[PDB]
């Protein structure tokens, strides 16, 4: 399922914060639902400190209206090009501007 | 139990504490209290 | 004739059949009386009282039994 | 076929009339419409998406919506009912019996009903929505009046449903329906029920009938029973009245008997219609009523019995039938010459009907000849010379041992007849029957003989009988294919009554389970080990305890199993032989028994769970001598894990092993382990050493287990504080008058515990006390008491449950052992409280007091003086001498 | 209220009182019952009925203000009737 | 000793086959008396005989010869009494003797008889019957002595005879406070006693099986 | 019982019917569910004892064993002179497991 | 052959909204007759269509073979309507012999 | 009661293939030689030749008997048919139960002692 | 309808215990003369609050158990503390191996101090009259 409640996001932090980085079992053994794998899913996902997750701008768009043209498929490819990072949410930037675009 | 103080708030395990740092910000109404304690900035 | 009393018995709940017990909204008179039958049957259940309540008169056991018993039927008085 | 009338008149409103070639693919223009509804509260099914079709659409409540809404977000309840997890369900259910007074009965009612209409159902999705309509029973009284019929009409084939658990809900929730909607609604809505053409609402609304009249009592609808019983328009309305005199006595038992000669009085109206039906089902319904008297109103029926007489005399059939069962019902209600006059002068037309092919009529001679063969009036030779022979040739077949209301009632009709002749006249005429290739046959012959031999005895069978039964019995365990335990049962009844006389059986029985031990282990096993411990008590008394000890050895290590249903058996012989035989004198010691049971403890299956623990408790309060002292000190760390098993036998069993572990090595180091026990977080697991905390407490002496149970309240955690007021709760529900000398000592822990801010603390302290109060009733501890209540009685305020029955049971506790006079001034100056929640809360605590002890009561009461108008003095209790 | 003067079923005759109420539900519900007909019969066979529940009997069937009506002339024919010696109501005596 | 529960009055069946146990209001228990072969008595469960909002003031046990014992008992419905604030719907609510009929053959308690009275009683005196004479029920009550017995015989009032010029009457009544029944296997008898002492020889002459007259004579003090 | 609040008692007349405990139920007290201090033997009604339900469970209705009893709690409170205590009712609890 | 399935009935969802009348009509008469339709005015129910037939063979036609067909691009799908209630029944009719048969 | 043991007979044959029960203890064994079975619930239009017709499926009928009344009626509802060979009476007890032939479903039983004009259930 | 708290002060002849709140039943007269009665304790003074008459003992923190004397001079607290000492500084390999090789003798102090600590130095505590009833601080109002 992996719901992903606040309680345990910020329990991630917490363990992200103490421990490390490439350190997951050991993050992981104290959740009492999520493997190692959900948890690495979610914080390269959502937890991270440098994925801007809120503030859309007007370069960034323009930049991958243009680039989800050279290719129509592969947003994990052009999420570190385009700095968003978090591969999801240019998804809903595409899909809301084409919502955008023909209303 | 855990609780927060000036919140006079209980919490049943760690991560219902941990994860109220950001609502019903009483924190931001100490500046009431920190006015009481100084009358200037 | 009659208009909307149509009130049958109800959802059993805990089934209070013992008369003399009274809910939320009892009236005075209602527990008073029960009260003073309570005692009337506590007079004439004992032996004793029966005895102590025939020492001061002079009348028989049978006279103060159904005294005590026709004045079941309203000790108080009207509602 | 249909008009345009009729064609708006069913559809609801809302509506208005009025090779190949191949190029390419397009960018569409979004097609990704709503399927499934915005959400994920169920998955919804196919068949679903009509009746919850309008969840699929956003609301997004604006210039579309009145109030109606919120008497329609129920649909969105149902939905996440029906299909959704169980939490959600639970949520969803507590919601709408919260605000089913705000719901209403038009929109609730008009979309739970048609819901069970559909032909797809769920059993547990219609016992999930009968669930909602018995939960909003409870909030909607009188306000269900029009709305009988659309649920009737939905709710009835749960009556004739086939599984027994749906037909008692049903019961319960027409009962309820009954009690809420009244009398004269129900009889104004199923009487057009009554001439309708199909049989199945007929019988249906009948039986409803019977449960309103079992739920409101008979003279409240008996004129209506009489007015529809005595109609001369069509035979329909008395079909369907003699009916509900039928059901009426096959569902409630004998307070029918009180208003039994109301009822049988329309009852000879029939009996001489122009249709057989009704005949047919007013001699059943002569049955029922017999059946349901048993054996009182002999003297009521005497207006019955010339009809029925009559036609036995010239009808035959299936009335012939009907009127046998009356009589044969009738006959043991009866004095003795009128009975064995009756019985006499009918044995005639059964012998004449045992040539019927009919299997219904077999089943009711085959009870006639039960209550017709029971009191005084048949002899011996008259039966085995004419009524057993055409009984065995015609009845003991195979097509009547497969029907269950024909396999029960041969063998229940057999146990009498063997009652009124014999035991070897039935059995040897059917032992030799223990040989077919049928299981079901054999099964049949088994339970005979079970029945026949634990009723009469095994005296009458001879020498030349015992070896043909033993070999029969010994045929059948060797070739049975189900994992029954009726022939389990039979056998050991069939040695129980033999004892000493089964001596040349024994080694061949035993040689065969020796054999039998092994068998491929296509699990034919457990019935090998289970005849062990069904043969272990008959041997003790034969004078045979060689091959005990020959078999013990064998027991002790085919325990070695992989499969759980075998080793369960094997754990219960071993349990049964030492049950049997004193525990020192076993070839199997207990020096190498229990080292080999503590693997076996490990085990998560729950039979080999229960008998392997009841052996760890045989051997702890009985063979305890046999150890080097470290042994029941590392068991009680995995009878630890040992717990949370879910039957409450391994549960009830396990506190007692840890009881006489503490009896046999002190109770001073499996205390540390029950008391690590209550950080657990997990329930069954912290009760469940709470319990073995007071089984320490109360098999070896006291003091011994109290100075730690009162430190581990300094723990702060909220478990093992829970669990020490609660092992204090059981400690004095268990030692009762013990407690006279410990009061003192704990009244400081439940002053801090009533004190304490969790009201978890206060119920648990409550029941302490209520327990304690239970324990030293009229030792002269009443201060203590007092000072307790002083802090229980401002809990009474809460509004939780199980806080209020835990406070209630404390204030019904300490009513008898300080007194009714304290109890009675706490109660005083809060009756006549304005605020309704202290008053009905007080006046209900005062009616616990006034039924618990009302003449205690009398020396209690205060003084009321009197007003302008009555007498509230007692002026009796005034005076003096 | 008007209902409540007791009653004695022992003073009145039955067989003459029975075609009346048939002819008074057959012009109240429209057609013709034998179940209600065979409800008052049974409710008047006991000799101190109960007014209030015949009351609500009937009302339970019609509509609730037919029910009036029909205890308010049903209870003073037998009132006319049980006054008498013989046991036939004021209607049936004159006609 | 509370009204509810039963065991303030008791009654039994002279040829012993029931008794019945009663409270003051609300339930009257009957248990029926067998014997079993080893000579040994049983007792069935217990029968109800429930009435609410009913007194229950003295029961007694009516002797029938063979047949379905009954059990007299002296009723008052007070429901009207408590309802109506007027006062004088508690001065009309008189006696009612009623009889309980215990059907062996259909194993419960009907209401059979009840009937009213005119005056107020405090206890009864079963009379015996059956082949010995007319069965049926004597009622004590101020300055009267009252026979009722069911179907046929009228209520026979006899005034209770009091002493020639003694000064205890300015408005008081006279009751009596025992029964004391005799059978000499020739005739029967009543040695009723007064609350003053002077016992009241009471003696059933009848020609038919019908009551003519009752009679009684002062006895002794 | 306690446990289950939905369940509701039979509370007529109690007669000199003996009631019964399952295998599964022995031991239990009827009113406080307790296993220890046996002092009443359990009086039913005639009702709640006939025909088929001879020999029965009080609790669950199930084939019974050994004999029911009161406990001392339950005697000097006074709660064994009361009704009889047959549940009737089966309701949200061995029902819907059923189902499962 | 098939009692347990209600006829004279036909449930549409996921029709198009630029229907006027016409292709309704177009796709329920070419299987064979048609007694009527019913539209919406609700705008959920817009786009969400009754259609009552004549003919079992058709209504079977038209389920058995339109279920995943493709259409002016909003894919519909086609279930059985389950008639179950009403508002109002009907009184005061007739009906007599007549002459008829 | 008229044709609830149309659901009797199956449940028995329902029951025989649920516990397994081989050909010798299925109970054909205790209706052997005897080749007569009976019917139950035949309309009114039937001749002899349309009940020949529809049970000769599984072998003819030797000896057909049909319940025809005296002078006031044709039928009645009744039927015997004797084989050649009992397996054809266990294969129609078997197969020709629970059908229906214009309207009212019809049953077949065993006789295997005699036939009689009038001692069956209607 | 309802005379208020001053003709409900005049005529009753002990006025030291009417409240405000006593003007709103069916039937003052007898709730002030069974306010003015013997031996009754009053309602407790929150049925009118809204705190659920503990949940305002939020910041509070309380010492966990004061121990009796009878108890603390048996020399169980000490043990006991120091097996929970023991005990935290365990891992689980420690914790799975003293489970399945348990070390016994740890209190084992004796049988006899118990028992006259229980039985012959028993200490009387201090309790109460039936009239002390108990509102919410009831601690902090030690200065009597
Ligand atoms: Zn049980
Ligand atoms: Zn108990
Ligand atoms: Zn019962």
């Amino acid at each position: 399922g992996g719901v992903w409640r606040n309680t345990e996001d910020e329990i991630l932090k917490a363990a992200v914060m103490k421990y490390g980085k490439n350190q997951w079992s050991r993050i992981a053994s104290l959740l009492h639902r999520k493997s190692a794998k959900q948890c690495k899913a979610r914080w390269y996902e959502w937890l991270d400190p440098s994925i801007k997750k809120t503030e859309w701008s007007r370069e960034e768009e323009e930049k991958l209206l243009h680039l989800a043209k050279l290719m129509p498929t592969q947003w994990r490819t052009i999420a570190p090009i385009i700095g968003r990072t978090a591969a999801q949410c240019l998804e809903h930037y595409e899909f809301l501007l084409d919502k955008a675009a023909q209303r | 139990s855990y609780e927060c103080k000036l919140c006079l708030t209980l919490h049943n395990n760690e991560g219902s504490y941990l994860a109220h740092t950001q609502g019903k910000k009483h924190q931001t109404n100490l500046a009431r209290r920190a006015a009481k304690e100084a009358k200037e900035a | 004739m009659t208009d909307r009393y149509t009130i049958h018995s109800q959802l059993e709940h805990l089934q209070s059949k013992y008369i003399g017990t009274g809910h939320a909204d009892t009236t005075k008179w209602e527990w008073l009386v029960n009260q003073h039958r309570d005692s009337y049957c506590s007079y004439m259940g004992h032996f004793d009282l029966l005895n102590y309540f025939a020492i001061a008169e002079n009348e028989s056991k049978a006279r103060v039994r159904f005294n005590l018993m026709e004045k079941m039927l309203q000790p108080c008085g009207p509602p | 076929p249909l008009s345009d009338e009729e064609l708006d008149a069913m559809f609801p409103e809302g509506y208005k009339v009025l090779t190949g070639f191949h190029m390419q693919t397009e960018d569409r223009t979004m097609k990704s419409v709503n399927d499934q509804p915005s959400g994920n509260l169920p998955f919804l099914k196919p068949d679903d998406i009509q009746y919850f079709d309008k969840l699929l659409v956003d609301v997004d409540e604006s210039t579309l919506s009145p109030e109606e809404q919120k008497e329609r977000k129920i649909m969105k309840l149902l939905l996440k009912i029906k299909n959704g997890t169980p939490p959600m369900r639970k949520a969803a259910l507590r919601q709408i019996t919260d605000k089913a007074r705000e719901f209403g009965a038009g929109p609730l009612f008009n979309q739970i009903l048609p819901l069970l209409m559909s032909p797809t159902l769920e059993d547990q999705e219609r016992h999930l929505l009968v669930k909602v309509i018995d939960r909003i029973l409870y909030k909607l009284d009188d306000l269900v009046r029009p709305y009988v019929h659309k649920i009737l009409v939905v709710i009835e084939p749960l009556l004739i449903d086939e599984d027994y658990y749906a037909r008692v809900e049903g019961r319960e929730i027409i009962s309820n329906l009954a009690k809420a909607a009244g009398l004269a609604t129900m009889i104004s809505t199923m009487r057009p029920d009554i001439d309708n053409m199909d049989e199945y609402v007929r019988n249906t609304t009948a039986r409803a009938f019977a449960v309103v009249a079992s739920a409101l009592g008979i003279p409240s609808l008996l004129p209506f029973l009489k007015a529809v019983c005595k109609s001369k328009k069509s035979w329909q309305a008395r079909h369907t009245g003699i009916k509900i005199v039928q059901q009426i006595a096959i569902l409630m038992g004998c307070a029918i008997l009180p208003h039994l000669r109301s009822l049988v009085e329309i009852i000879e109206h029939g009996l001489v219609d122009e249709q057989q039906k009704v005949r047919t089902i007013s001699a059943l319904a002569i049955a029922a009523l017999a059946e349901a008297a048993t054996p009182y109103g002999i003297e009521s029926f005497d207006s019955v019995l010339k009809p029925l007489w009559k036609g036995i005399r010239q009808h035959r059939g299936k009335g012939l039938a009907a009127f046998l069962k009356a009589i044969g019902y009738l006959i043991p209600l009866m004095d003795a010459e009128y009975a064995n006059y009756y019985t006499r002068e009918v044995m005639l037309i059964l012998i004449r009907e045992f040539q019927s092919p009919d299997e219904e009529m077999k089943k009711i001679v085959l009870k006639v000849v039960k209550q017709c063969c029971g009191t005084d009036g048949v002899e011996a030779n008259y039966i085995k010379t004419e009524i057993l022979p055409p009984f065995f040739k015609h009845f003991w077949q195979h097509r009547m041992a497969l029907d269950r209301r024909n396999y029960r009632q041969l063998v229940d009709t057999t146990v009498e007849l063997a009652n009124k002749v014999g035991a070897a006249e039935i059995i040897s005429r059917i032992v030799d029957d223990l040989k077919d290739e049928a299981e079901q046959y054999r099964k049949m012959v088994m339970e005979t003989i079970e029945k026949i031999m634990g009723n009469l005895g095994a005296a009458d069978i001879d020498h030349k009988l015992e070896e043909q039964l033993i070999d029969g019995i010994l045929y059948a365990f060797q070739e049975q294919t189900t994992e029954d335990s009726v022939m389990l049962n039979g056998f050991g009844t069939v040695v129980n009554a033999l004892g000493k006389r089964v001596k040349p059986y024994l080694p061949q029985i035993c040689g065969t389970v020796l054999w039998r031990l092994n068998n491929k282990s296509a699990k034919v096993r457990q019935q090998a080990a289970d005849l062990i411990s069904r043969t272990a008590v008959v041997m003790k008394t034969c004078q045979e305890e060689k091959l005990m000890g020959h078999l013990g050895v064998v027991l002790y290590e085919y325990l070695g199993e992989e499969y759980p249903e075998v080793l369960g058996s094997i754990l219960g012989a071993l349990k049964a032989i030492v049950n049997v035989i004193g525990m020192h004198k076993m070839t199997p010691p207990i020096k190498d028994l229990l080292p080999r049971l503590t693997p076996i403890l490990k085990n998560r299956h729950e039979k080999v769970q229960e008998n392997c623990i009841d052996l760890v408790g045989r051997i702890a309060d009985r063979g305890a001598e046999y150890v080097s002292a470290r042994e029941w000190m590392r068991i009680c760390f995995e009878l630890l894990e040992l717990l949370k098993a879910h039957k409450k036998a391994i549960r009830r069993a396990t506190v007692n092993t840890f009881g006489y572990i503490a009896k046999a090595i002190g109770p001073h180091d499996v205390l540390a382990t029950l008391l690590n026990n209550l950080k657990v977080q997990e329930r069954q697991n912290r009760v469940c050493t709470t319990v073995a905390i007071a089984i320490v407490a109360e098999t070896c002496s006291p003091f011994t287990v109290l100075p730690a149970l009162m430190n581990e309240y300094r723990v702060p955690e909220l478990n093992v504080q829970n669990g020490v007021l609660k092992s204090l709760s059981f400690l004095f529900e268990y030692i009762g008058e013990m407690g006279k000398d410990y009061i003192y000592a704990v009244t400081p822990l439940l002053e801090d515990a009533l004190m304490d801010r969790d009201l978890v603390h206060r119920q648990t302290a409550s029941a302490v006390v209520q327990h304690m109060s239970l324990g030293v009733y009229g030792f002269g501890c009443e201060d203590s008491l007092n000072h307790l209540l002083n802090y229980v009685w401002p809990n009474v305020f809460e509004t939780s449950p199980h806080v209020i029955q835990a406070v209630m049971g404390a204030l019904e506790g300490l009513r008898v052992a300080i007194g009714p006079c304290r109890m009675l001034q706490y109660c005083l100056q809060g009756l006549f409280h304005p605020a309704r929640k202290v008053r009905d809360v007080y006046w209900k605590i005062y009616n616990s007091i006034y039924i618990g002890s009302q003449d205690a009561l009398i020396a209690h009461y205060p003084r009321i003086y009197n007003d302008d108008k009555n007498t509230y003095i007692r002026y009796e209790l005034d005076y003096i001498l | 209220e008007c209902l409540e003067k007791k009653v004695d079923m022992s003073k009145v005759n039955l067989e003459v009182i029975k075609p009346w109420i048939t002819k008074r539900v057959t012009e109240i519900l429209g057609f013709e019952d034998d179940v209600v007909i065979e409800f008052i019969f049974n409710q008047l066979e006991v000799k101190n009925p109960d007014s209030k529940m015949m009351q609500i009997n009937l009302t339970g069937f019609l509509n609730g203000k037919n029910a009036r009506e029909f205890m308010g002339e049903l209870w003073p024919l037998l009132l006319s009737a049980q006054e008498n010696i013989a046991g036939i109501p004021s209607a049936f005596l004159e006609l | 000793c509370r009204r509810i529960v039963p065991g303030q009055f008791l009654a039994v069946d002279p040829k012993g086959r029931a008794v019945m146990i009663s409270a003051i209001e609300k339930q009257k228990l009957v248990y029926i008396l067998n014997r079993d072969a080893a000579a040994r008595l049983t007792i069935s469960s217990p029968l109800e005989a429930h009435k609410a909002n009913t007194l229950v003031y003295h029961v007694v046990g009516v002797d029938v010869g063979f047949e379905n014992p009954m059990f007299a008992c002296l009723e008052m419905d007070y429901e009207e009494a408590d309802n109506d604030p007027t006062g004088e719907a508690a001065a009309n609510t008189q006696q009612t003797l009623t009889f309980y009929e215990l059907d062996l053959g259909l194993n419960h308690v009907v209401r059979k008889y009840s009937e009213p009275l005119e005056e107020h009683g405090n206890f009864l005196i079963t009379v015996p019957g059956g082949s010995d004479g007319p069965s049926g029920v004597l009622i004590c009550s101020e300055n009267y002595i009252t026979y009722k017995n069911f179907g046929d015989q009228p209520d026979i009032r006899c005034p209770i005879p009091r002493r020639r010029n003694d000064l205890d009457d300015p408005e008081r009544g006279m009751i009596f406070v025992c029964s004391a029944t005799h059978k000499t296997k020739s005739m029967f008898f009543f040695l009723a006693q007064t609350e003053q002492g002077d016992i009241f020889k009471i003696t059933l002459e009848t020609d038919e099986d019908m009551v003519t007259e009752i009679r009684l004579k002062y006895f002794d003090t | 019982a306690k446990h289950h609040p939905d369940l509701i008692f039979c509370r007529k007349q109690a007669g000199v019917a003996i009631g019964r405990l399952c295998e599964k139920c022995d031991g239990k007290c009827v009113i406080c569910d307790s296993y220890v201090r046996p002092c009443t033997l359990v009086r039913i009604c005639d009702e709640c004892n006939y025909g088929s339900y001879q020999g029965r469970c009080v609790i669950c209705g199930g084939p019974g064993v050994s004999d029911a009893y009161y406990c001392k709690e339950c005697t000097i409170q006074e709660k064994d002179r009361d009704g009889c205590p047959k549940i009737v009712n089966l309701g949200s609890s061995k029902t819907d497991l059923f189902y499962e | 052959r098939l009692p347990p399935e209600v006829n004279r009935i036909l449930y549409i969802r996921n029709l198009p909204y630029k229907i006027t009348a016409e292709e309704m009509y177009d796709i329920f008469g070419k299987y064979g007759p048609i007694r009527q339709i019913r539209v919406g005015n609700t705008p959920e129910t817009r786009g969400t269509a009754y259609v009552v037939y004549e003919d079992i063979f058709d209504a079977k036609n038209a389920c058995d073979h339109l279920s995943g067909f493709n259409v002016c691009n909003r894919y519909l799908v086609v279930l059985y309507y389950n008639a179950n209630r009403a508002f109002q029944k009907m009184d005061t009719k007739k009906k007599e012999e007549q002459l008829k048969l | 009661n008229p044709l609830t043991k149309v659901k009797l007979i199956n449940e028995l044959n329902e029951r025989e293939v649920q516990l397994g029960v081989a050909d010798k203890v299925s109970w054909h064994s205790e209706y052997k030689d005897s080749a007569w079975i009976f019917l139950g619930g035949l309309p009114y239009e039937l001749t002899e030749g349309d009940i020949i017709c529809v049970f000769s499926q599984y072998g003819e009928i030797v000896n057909i008997n049909l319940v025809r009344d005296k002078k006031t009626g044709k039928s009645k509802g009744f039927c015997f048919l004797c084989y050649e060979d009992q397996r054809s009476t266990i294969l129609a007890v078997d197969n020709f139960n629970g059908i229906k032939i214009k309207g009212r479903t019809i049953r077949v039983d065993h006789v295997s002692n005699y036939r009689a004009p009038k001692d069956s259930e209607e | 309808n309802r005379f208020t708290v001053a003709e409900l002060k005049q005529l009753v002849a002990r006025p030291d215990v009417v409240e405000m709140h006593d003007v709103t039943a069916q039937d003052p007269k007898l709730l002030v003369h069974l306010k003015a009665t013997r031996n009754s304790v009053p309602v407790p003074r929150h049925w009118c609050f809204k705190r659920k008459y503990l949940q305002g003992k939020r910041g509070i923190e309380k010492p966990p158990f004061e121990l009796p004397d009878f108890i603390k001079r048996t020399g169980i607290q000490e043990m006991r503390e120091a097996l929970q000492e023991k005990e935290e500084q365990k891992t689980m390999k420690s914790k799975m191996r003293e489970k399945v090789r348990p070390k016994m003798g740890k209190i084992d102090i004796d049988y006899q101090k118990l028992h006259d600590a229980f039985f012959k130095w028993q200490t009387k505590p201090k309790l109460t009259i039936h009239g002390d009833l108990y509102y919410e601080g009831k601690e902090f109002e030690t200065r009597l």
